[PDB]
């Protein structure tokens, strides 16, 4: 259902459901959002901003789909920056930002995902795994842990999100993948993004 | 959860992960007890620091883009403070 919680706008990354990510939190309003969440159920809205240059983005300059996450672990560094390890849990639609000026706050809806199980979803998963195996030869910065674990992901939507996190693509492409709720469409996009030389197939 | 120990969590990011953050006029004054520019007290300038993953400041650059470029030019992997 619908809930209000504090927001942490991300400058220049997208956190998918099931990803565990260290982050540094240094803007005044972001820090305050975090202190808030840590006195409570430790849960925050991660949502990406449209332009990484903007230091103080407004609601219209932040995307409208984000990720509900839990703060796993926290360390205030001597200079005041807060080092935090966060875990994405689920896609979240942003209904609107509240009136709060101490920090960003928002009401968020749950999302439903078209999932399952024609010959399509099936062939796409296997194809995306196979393609991923090739892709990481061309992108040597994918950690070896992910090369071992990603071929084992059984749930298509999770598979697509894990590969998405590891692609060397612009922010806008990552945010687009977060917004594709149809799993078959998402796997199709991750496949296309992994194409090294634009398929003759889309001219 | 709490997946790491405090040292492991403080270390986390070594050796290459650095973050880049604004320097406020307050830090500028601490670093320079014999005097700063009036420009350092203005919103018209925002200096950036590049910091190791455990908080230790590595460098001071004129702006965010220079901080990001300086870090990449020295084989570090810069990230934002959000």
């Amino acid at each position: 259902e619908l809930r209000t919680l504090p927001v942490l706008p991300l400058r220049d990354i997208v956190v998918f459901p099931h990803m565990v990510v260290p982050l540094f939190v240094g803007r005044d309003k972001s820090v305050r959002a975090l202190e808030e969440v840590m006195r409570g159920d430790k849960q925050i809205l991660l949502v990406t901003q449209k332009n990484s240059a903007d230091d103080d983005p407004a609601p219209g300059d932040i995307f409208e789909v984000g990720v509900l996450a839990t703060v796993l672990q926290l360390l205030k560094l001597p200079d005041g920056t807060v080092k935090v390890l966060v875990e994405g849990k689920a896609r979240a639609a942003v209904v609107s930002f509240t009136d709060q000026e101490s920090y960003y706050e928002a009401q968020i809806g749950e999302v439903s995902e078209d999932d399952g199980a024609g010959p399509e979803a099936e062939a796409l998963s296997r194809a995306v795994v196979e393609q991923f195996e090739n892709y990481v030869k061309l992108n040597k910065k994918v950690p070896p842990e992910a090369l071992a674990s990603i071929p084992q992901i059984a749930e298509p939507g999770k598979l697509a999100d894990s590969i998405a996190a590891h692609l060397s693509v612009k922010i806008g492409d990552k945010q687009n993948l977060l917004e594709i709720f149809d799993v078959v469409k998402r796997l199709e996009k991750v496949f296309a993004l992994m194409e090294g030389e634009i398929s003759v197939l889309q001219v | 959860s709490r997946p790491l120990t405090s040292e492991a969590f403080a270390a986390l990011g070594a050796p290459a992960l650095v973050y880049v953050r604004p320097i406020k006029a307050a830090e500028i004054l601490a670093d320079a007890p014999e005097g700063v520019e009036d420009l350092d007290l203005s919103p018209d300038q925002t200096l950036y620091a590049v910091c190791r993953a455990d908080g230790e400041r590595l460098a001071v650059l004129i702006d965010r883009d220079t901080a990001i470029a300086a870090a990449l030019a020295h084989e570090l992997a810069p990230v934002s403070v959000h």
